[PDB]
């Protein structure tokens, strides 16, 4: 079957961890435990084709090796939280990241506004829309604490590798 | 500082855990196991050895896991 690999990338904090893990284990992870190297795997049906899922969770503190995987993923879920204006702002660094590795323009990204559970809003959805649409990719808000747009982000990623 | 195990776990997955003072080898690999489905009661744990390539030390699941800081690891299926 075909294989997908999807990276996750974004500022520590912004629920990289907890997206994935929802999508894996519907379950929602409470607490705050930094990641170093996490790989997840997943045997989906994704628009009547069974997909095989390779998720890699990045570190969003520091750490490089980030070039390493940078070059193996077909697919990049970026991800910032609303709460996080910072977080919204690091997007930029990571694009320019893995527009360097790749040597292209047209990568397969999906940009994920995480948290949006919270009422603590300080980047509006138009601002991260702007941004997406400055990339050619689309622009999507999840709660990995309701699930609210978990499966959508990570299956919009499988079907903008298609396209590409 | 950096306390960490490279742990290779079933169906090509693979991660890497903190070890904070007293855990035992099952104590930090357990939510690792967890979120993918996996009891710990289900697998067998092992060292892969210096100097070769392929070495395999069962080791036990109550090992205290700071004896195996800087280590790689490896989880399978019984
Ligand atoms: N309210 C709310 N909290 C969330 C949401 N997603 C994650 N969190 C919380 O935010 C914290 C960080 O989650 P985590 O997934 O570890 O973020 P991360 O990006 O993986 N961190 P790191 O880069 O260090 O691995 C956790 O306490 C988690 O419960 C969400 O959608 N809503
Ligand atoms: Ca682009
Ligand atoms: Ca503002
Ligand atoms: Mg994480």
């Amino acid at each position: 079957m075909t294989e997908y690999k999807l990276v996750v990338v974004g500022a520590g904090g912004v629920g990289k961890s907890a997206l994935t893990i929802q999508l894996i284990q519907n379950h929602f992870v409470d607490e705050y435990d930094p990641t170093i190297e996490d790989s997840y795997r997943k045997q989906v049906v994704i628009d009547g084709e069974t997909c095989l899922l390779d998720i890699l969770d990045t570190a969003g503190q520091e750490e490089a090796m980030r070039d390493q995987y940078m070059r193996t993923g077909e697919g990049f879920l970026c991800v910032f939280a609303i709460n996080n204006t910072k977080s919204f702002e690091d997007i930029h660094q990571y694009r320019e990241q893995i527009k360097r590795v790749k040597d292209s323009d047209d990568v397969p990204m999906v940009l994920v506004g995480n948290k949006c559970d919270l009422a603590a809003r300080t980047v509006e959805s138009r601002q991260a829309q702007d941004l997406a649409r400055s990339y050619g990719i689309p622009y999507i808000e999840t709660s990995a604490k309701t699930r609210q747009g978990v499966e959508d982000a990570f299956y919009t990623l499988v079907r903008e590798i298609r396209q590409h | 500082t950096s306390n960490t195990i490279r742990v290779f776990l079933p169906n090509k997955q693979r991660t890497v855990v903190n070890v904070r003072n007293g855990m035992s080898l099952h104590d930090c690999l357990m939510k690792a196991l967890k979120v993918r489905g996996l009891q710990p009661e289900c697998c067998a744990v092992f060292r892969l050895l210096h100097e070769h390539k392929g070495k395999k030390a069962r080791l036990d699941w109550n090992t205290d896991a700071a004896s195996l800081i800087g280590e790689e690891l490896q989880v399978d299926f019984l």
